[PDB]
């Protein structure tokens, strides 16, 4: 009854002259869930009798 | 709690579907007890004394 | 739903001395019943939506 | 880092004899996780001019 979407972040960007030695970076990420709860529904009954009688 | 009150019970005959007349399902078997056989017949000395005295 | 089982009785053994009557015996004898009148069962409903939300 | 295993119940016998309505049971149910934390590890280095002078 679930359904998950998966989020993420983003990086910067750097510059390296020569020799620089290079730095990372993290990124972070979260998760995301939309849960089902109820039901939508509309119920008519018709008869027999009154079914037999028209169209 | 209760389904419904008015059944066309088979073999329920009565004014309210009360009183039993099911047929009795009966196979022509009858225990009656767990026979015996004699065994003095050969561990005893059989001395006839029949019509004589 | 019932079920029929006949049972019967033994004589016993008796003594007699010159002129004395034998003693008749009865041999009784009845039935037996087994009827069958409770339904065992198991009710185990399951919803739609949780159908719909479960394998 | 997880792995699911589910788990049931059972049902229980009743009676009903002529008329009676069935009394209808639920089965109950849970689950049981397992986890994978750790890696274990063996490392063992070895020099160039070693393995250049030794069997």
């Amino acid at each position: 009854n679930t359904y998950r979407i998966d989020r993420l972040n983003t990086s910067s960007v750097k510059g390296r002259t020569s020799g620089v030695a290079l730095e990372p970076t993290p990124v972070r990420n979260d998760k995301m869930l939309i849960v089902v709860d109820t039901v939508l529904y509309i119920r008519n009954p018709i008869d027999y009798q009154d079914d037999w009688t028209a169209p | 709690t209760d389904y419904a009150g008015n059944l066309t019970r088979p073999h329920w005959g009565g004014a309210a579907s009360d009183v039993d007349i099911h047929l009795e399902v009966y196979q022509n078997e009858v225990d009656t007890r767990f026979q015996y056989q004699a065994m003095f017949l050969g561990l005893s000395s059989q001395r006839s004394v029949a019509d004589r005295s």
